[PDB]
């Protein structure tokens, strides 16, 4: 850019100014080469899996050393929420399944079971989700009283399940891994309302993730009080291959 | 309350509440138009405070007791805490919302330029209606950001510039819960979409009162427009 | 396959506690174990106080709220800065029945939703208490004739600043129809979390001169007059007191943050001072030494890191100026009280009861307690002029008192609790080798990460970038060698070689990295596409540092 | 210039809605009354833009113009000079 | 002062002779002059970029010698005011802070901070815990181990 700042307000008004007619270019794709969808899909996982594969596992053997710290974050009812450039997926896989899940069994004497959520899948529902947690939990049903007038029953049991959960001890029942919780069917405020709810419980651990840089935006006072999250950067420049696929790629 | 003051201090007595009641006509008929509601809503606010203003020597002389009760028939008198950063958040907004972006960088910009380069002009001729007195214009969240950067209050490791952490997101969040500043769409809202823009939602007296409890000298931001 | 899908249960198949040895992993287990003993002790005596400050909150609102309801027009209370959490309880007075009714902004669309909730809730109740009706008003007027009782019901508006105005100003206006029917009267209750001026402007004039007939204020905020905030700062206090200080910086950090927070402050008080005790008893292997019956368990590690400290240094300086020694100093010069707590509390009972100053912070006159600047705090009032020598306090900068505090020098309060999200994603994006280490060796020294590469490419150029010359920008920065090198090092797999064989290899190969790095860059919000089936120019969304 | 109280804009905003209920002021691309009750019901469901934005900015459209008040007004009042444009 | 002065005529060898003045060698020297050399024009005043460029590459440099004495940075700071005949020490500041900017993202300015571990003042081992939030990250709150045998040495003495 002919331009004088880069950054802040400076970069933004600077590299904001109205360039002329003649001075744009009318370069397209029709001058770009053609690709198939295979050579793309073959390129590109060989790219993932030799392309800085040493120092991304030696960066990921370095995070590792954090999950005692994650697991005595999680006993005390934050809930992590995990950013960075990169996928974060197989990360919150490992920790939740492979360390987190015994540790916690082990220190309240099956394992403890880990519902994960796929929020770059964006048929993502908070109904059958909430399915699953009542099959999990098994909460009591609401009475008539309790349905009101037309209500929104999810979110009336999830309250009843608060004020249930308020006076039993404080073991964590059920592991919540949400990837992605800025996806394009969770970030939805019904979905964050049902989440951050679920967050109050102390019974359940949630770990999150998160992938765009406006995410902060999703939560409100309330919200952010609800959620109670301890941030932590897990930066990796991990390729997401699995998140890929959910998007068309090649238009 | 009359009859407490009476003896604090028949036909009297009505003709000082027909005075009254004539007084709160003529005083406020253009406010209320020919509304029984209305005048006798303010008949019902304006009594006892007449009445307490009665003395031994205000009862025989209507006009004593009018210069008495001057401040009751002048006007009408039907009426009945928030954070720096959602302070200057509604500030930057109401500047978003109020003013043109190509004209931005000939107010706000202010740095030293090591690269040869040409800062904006500045408009050129003035409005000629007031565009506060319009509806608000929408704009995107960095704009927001830049303007809310450039306004907010402050060597080798300081850096001493707010950036755009969680707070600031979380105050820009509660504003919108508010209703302080709105969208373009008001249900089944996705805030991380690039095509929702943002506007202000308040009018001119709440943001001048807004900056008058910081401050910020907004006014000479429109002052040299129009 | 389980990344398809939206969601799935997994139980692990399985085959004690989450603080490490610290001193190098020369730590024992059993000091390990007592440093969380001590700091489950900690945090209960904390959070004991704290839900018996929280009880007390809501007991004295009730109260307040319960006076100001019950001592032919409505009766209105405005509750001022209310996250409209309260659970308000009427009371039970015979011959006469009270019903709460609660109405949301979701729970009302329009007036007849809103009246329809409204009437089903008063029939529930009142059959709950002691025929189907038509849920609408009639059954305010055929209450006394139905149920034998008069009626008082409370309307109880929940977060009034979310609420489509027209629909509330139409549903009094029809709610001031039942005051003829000389059995019923009507309480309204509004949440309000800006401004009665903005509920003003939003409302009817006629609206307002009905509201105004008899109408009280009532300001019930998370912090009103500092009065709840200073109870569990001096909890706080009180279960660190002779056994742990808190740094100036630590308390400015605490000021700050409770100042950029309205509503919700007093969560997040509790929320930095348990984590900043958590990340004490995470860190600090002398935390055992909170606790004065381990002092014997020394050992040379701890006194060789004890020996490290500034208090200490300047002392051992004075000293020389002017082992076994160095243990007695160490277990005799850790029992004093540190009396700057009972001071503050000494303070904050004299200013409260004897001067009836009320509008007074503990926390910022703990920092000047902390700093020396008690009477410069204490002369904002000109009250205590005749007592400015009475008050007058100088901390004593005891030594090693920094092996048991809590002070904020790292960010690590900054980057776990508020951290510079966006920043730090840019930071990273530009800055990768602070991310990636530096240890097919040739190619990761010779060309970076293409997120790192397409973000530097991308901060250096305009607003509107045409992606075509996005794309041999690029290109012109990677080698060429080294990637046909580098992707002629898998002999198993052949269509990689068949692909290599091309000459248009590098091209492709360029094309693949740009478009998975530029749909990233669509991902997380960094650049948007013009148009839907155009897809030839982007728009820079971020920049970095605003 | 050539003497009338000269009313806030505190106080015109009574004026305002009272000229609004009397038919004189209606909201800019209002349907207003529905047929049936089916779009009735349809409209009774959605929230106007009009009703979401402060009363000082809300756009209106006469229903009778200046030529008529000028036709109307007598000749003795004083504000028949500004009927004229 | 030499940071007012617009569009000076620099020889490729004062560049050269301003370098040799920091101690820096012929790599990083060079860099910065072929760094001058590729923004000559599109400049303002010269002496801000190059005065940026030498500093922002002295801390990097000698950034072994910045931790064990805090006072080298004020003299390098005060040997600059002075090169450049201005009494504010906030204008050098300025000028690396702006020169900064310029040269965060650059291969060259990477590997400087690649081979001395420089990492803005910070080493690897420490600035990846400082990433990560880590607890057990070091606080710069006790005294370095070195700098503490090197006060126990200058006791011995």
């Amino acid at each position: 850019s002919a331009s004088s700042f880069l950054d802040t307000f400076e970069g933004y008004f600077d590299q904001r100014k109205i360039v002329r007619t003649n001075a744009k270019s009318r370069h397209t794709m029709s001058m770009a080469p053609d690709v198939t969808r295979e050579e793309f899909s073959l390129v590109s996982n060989f790219f993932n899996e030799n392309f800085q594969k040493r120092p991304r596992q030696k960066l990921f053997e370095i995070q590792k050393k954090m999950f005692p710290q994650y697991w005595f974050e999680l006993t005390q009812g934050f809930s992590l929420l995990f950013y960075g450039v990169g996928s974060k997926r197989n990360f919150l896989e490992e920790f939740a399944i492979d360390y987190l899940s015994p540790k916690i069994a082990y220190s309240q004497l099956n394992s403890i079971p880990c519902l994960i959520l796929n929020g770059y899948n964006p048929s993502c529902n908070y109904r059958d989700v909430f399915k699953e947690i009542t099959d999990l939990l098994v909460p009591a049903e609401l009475t008539r009283s309790e349905t009101k007038y037309w209500g929104n029953h999810v979110i009336l049991q999830i309250q009843k399940m608060i004020d249930f959960y308020k006076n039993q001890p404080l073991d964590i029942k059920l592991i919540l891994v949400v990837h992605n919780l800025d996806g394009p069917s969770i970030r939805k405020n019904t979905f964050q309302t049902m989440l951050s709810f679920l967050s109050v419980i102390r019974q359940i651990a949630i770990v999150a993730s998160t992938d765009h840089i406006y995410a902060p935006l999703l939560w409100d006072n309330m919200k952010a009080q609800n959620y109670n999250f301890v941030f932590h950067d897990i930066s990796n420049f991990e390729p997401s291959t699995v998140e890929s696929t959910f998007q068309d790629v090649m238009k | 309350c009359l009859r407490k003051r009476i003896i604090e201090e028949d036909d009297q007595f009505q003709n000082v509440a027909a005075n009254f009641i004539h007084l709160i006509v003529q005083a406020f008929h253009s406010y209320t138009g020919n509304d029984i509601f209305a005048l006798n809503d303010l008949i019902d606010f304006k009594w006892p405070k007449y009445v307490s203003r009665i003395t031994k020597e205000n009862i025989f002389e209507p006009l004593a007791l009018y210069k008495s009760a001057i401040k009751l028939f002048l006007s009408t008198d039907d009426n009945l805490d928030l954070s720096i950063i959602s302070k200057y958040l509604l500030i930057a907004s109401y500047i978003c919302s109020y003013l043109e972006p190509r004209y931005d960088a000939s107010i706000f910009s202010r740095k030293t330029r090591i690269i040869q380069g040409r800062a904006a002009y500045g408009r050129r001729k003035k409005k000629e209606v007031n565009p506060r007195y319009l509806q608000p214009s929408l704009f995107a969240i960095e704009r927001l950001l830049a303007i809310f950067q450039a306004i907010f209050p402050i060597a080798l490791r300081e850096e001493s510039l707010m950036k755009a952490n969680i707070e600031v997101f979380q105050n820009l969040s509660e504003l919108h819960t508010l209703k302080l500043i709105a969208t373009t769409m008001n249900k089944n809202i996705d805030y991380l979409s690039p095509k929702v823009r943002w506007k202000v939602n308040v009018p001119w007296e709440i943001i001048k009162e807004i900056s008058e409890s910081v401050h910020f000298n907004i006014s000479d931001y429109f002052s040299d427009i129009h | 396959a389980d990344a398809q899908r939206s969601h799935y249960t997994v139980y692990p198949s399985l085959p004690h506690i989450p603080f490490v040895k610290l001193l190098s992993g020369k730590e024992s287990e059993v000091n390990v174990e007592k440093r969380w003993e001590l700091y489950h002790q900690l945090h209960s005596h904390f959070h004991d106080q704290v839900d018996h400050i929280i009880d007390n909150i809501e007991a004295d609102l009730k109260a307040e709220i319960s006076d100001l309801l019950y001592s032919r027009c409505f009766n209105t209370i405005f509750l001022l800065g209310s996250d409209s959490t309260t659970k308000i309880e009427l009371k039970d007075e015979s011959s006469r029945y009270n019903v709460l009714i609660e109405l949301t902004p979701k729970e009302s669309p329009n007036v007849r939703m809103m009246l329809r909730r409204s009437m089903y809730k008063l029939y529930s109740a009142a059959d709950a208490e002691e025929n189907d009706v038509s849920y609408d008003l009639s059954l305010v007027e055929n209450f006394k004739r139905l149920f034998g009782k008069d009626l008082a019901m409370v309307f109880n508006f929940k977060d009034v600043d979310s609420i489509n105005f027209n629909t509330l100003d139409n549903f009094i206006i029809l709610l001031k129809s039942a005051f003829k029917y000389d059995h019923v009267k009507i309480s309204l209750i509004f949440n309000i979390n800006t401004n009665l001026s903005n509920i003003e402007k939003n409302l009817r004039q006629s609206t307002i001169r009905l509201l105004k007939r008899n109408y009280h204020k009532l300001d019930v905020s998370s912090n009103k007059g500092f009065k709840y905030g200073n109870q569990i700062f001096q909890s706080f206090l009180d279960t660190v007191d002779g056994k742990l200080n808190l740094s100036d910086r630590f308390v400015e950090f605490i000021l700050s943050k409770m100042a950029n927070n309205t509503n919700h402050n007093l969560q997040l008080l509790t929320k930095m001072l348990d984590y900043s005790l958590m990340s004490y008893f995470f860190q600090n292997a002398f935390s055992v030494f909170i606790d004065p019956v381990n002092v014997d368990f020394l050992n040379d590690d701890y006194l060789k890191i004890l020996s490290r400290c500034p208090t200490f240094m300047f002392f051992v300086e004075g000293l020389i100026k002017q082992n076994r020694g160095l243990e007695e100093f160490f277990v005799e010069f850790l029992v004093r009280e540190n009396p700057i707590n009972g001071h503050a509390k000494f303070v904050a009972r004299f200013l409260e009861e004897e001067l009836n100053i009320t509008n007074f912070n503990l926390i910022e006159l703990y920092h000047n307690l902390l700093i020396g600047k008690l009477d410069s705090y204490l002369d904002r009032w000109s009250a205590c002029k005749e007592y400015k020598d009475r008050l007058h306090f100088e901390p004593i900068d005891t030594i090693f008192q920094e092996l048991f505090t809590l002070d904020n020098r790292s960010g690590l309060l900054t980057q776990s609790i508020f951290p510079s999200y966006k920043s730090n994603i840019e930071d990273n994006l530009l800055s990768w080798e602070q991310v990636l280490p530096s240890l097919s060796g040739d190619l990761d020294k010779i060309m970076a990460p293409v997120l790192g590469q397409l973000f530097k490419l991308y901060r250096e150029a305009n607003m509107t970038i045409n992606i075509y010359d996005f794309y041999i920008a690029f290109r012109e920065t990677l080698p060429k060698e080294e990637i046909l090198n580098f992707i002629r090092k898998d002999p198993s797999n052949t269509k990689l070689l068949e692909l290599a064989e091309t000459p248009d290899a590098f091209d492709k190969v360029a094309l693949i990295l740009f478009m998975q790095a530029i749909f990233a860059f669509e991902n997380m919000g960094l650049i948007k596409f013009q148009s839907t089936k155009s897809y030839d120019l982007v728009e820079k969304c971020v920049w970095r540092g605003i | 210039s050539r003497t009338i109280k000269l009313w806030l804009k505190k106080d015109v905003k009574n004026v305002w809605e009272n000229l609004v209920q009397l038919d004189f002021f209606t909201e800019k691309s209002a349907v207003g009354l529905r047929d049936n009750a089916t779009a009735a019901f349809y409209a009774s469901n959605y929230q106007f833009q009009g009703t979401m934005i402060p009363f000082d900015l809300r756009s209106y459209q006469m229903q009778i113009i200046l030529q008529e008040l000028r036709r109307i007004i007598p000749k003795s009042n004083m504000y028949y000079s500004w009927t004229q444009l | 002062s030499l940071l007012v002065k617009k569009y000076c005529k620099m020889t490729t060898e004062e560049i050269i002779r301003l370098c040799n003045d920091f101690e820096l060698p012929r790599e990083v020297a060079y860099k910065i002059v072929d760094e001058y050399n590729i923004n000559a024009s599109r400049l303002v005043c010269p002496w801000q970029l190059v005065c940026g460029l030498v500093l922002n590459c002295t801390f990097i440099v000698f950034n072994e010698r910045r931790r064990k004495d805090p006072r080298i940075d004020h003299f390098i700071v005060s040997k600059m005011c002075s090169l450049m005949l201005t009494s504010k020490v906030d204008d050098v500041i300025e000028c690396v802070k702006l020169v900064k900017e310029l040269i965060i993202g650059e291969k060259w300015f990477r590997d400087l901070q690649i081979r001395y571990d420089d990492f803005d003042g910070i080493r690897y081992d420490e600035i990846i815990f400082r990433k990560l939030g880590s607890m057990l990250q070091t606080t710069n709150i006790l005294v370095t181990d070195d700098q503490y045998n090197i006060w126990k040495k200058r006791i011995e003495m």
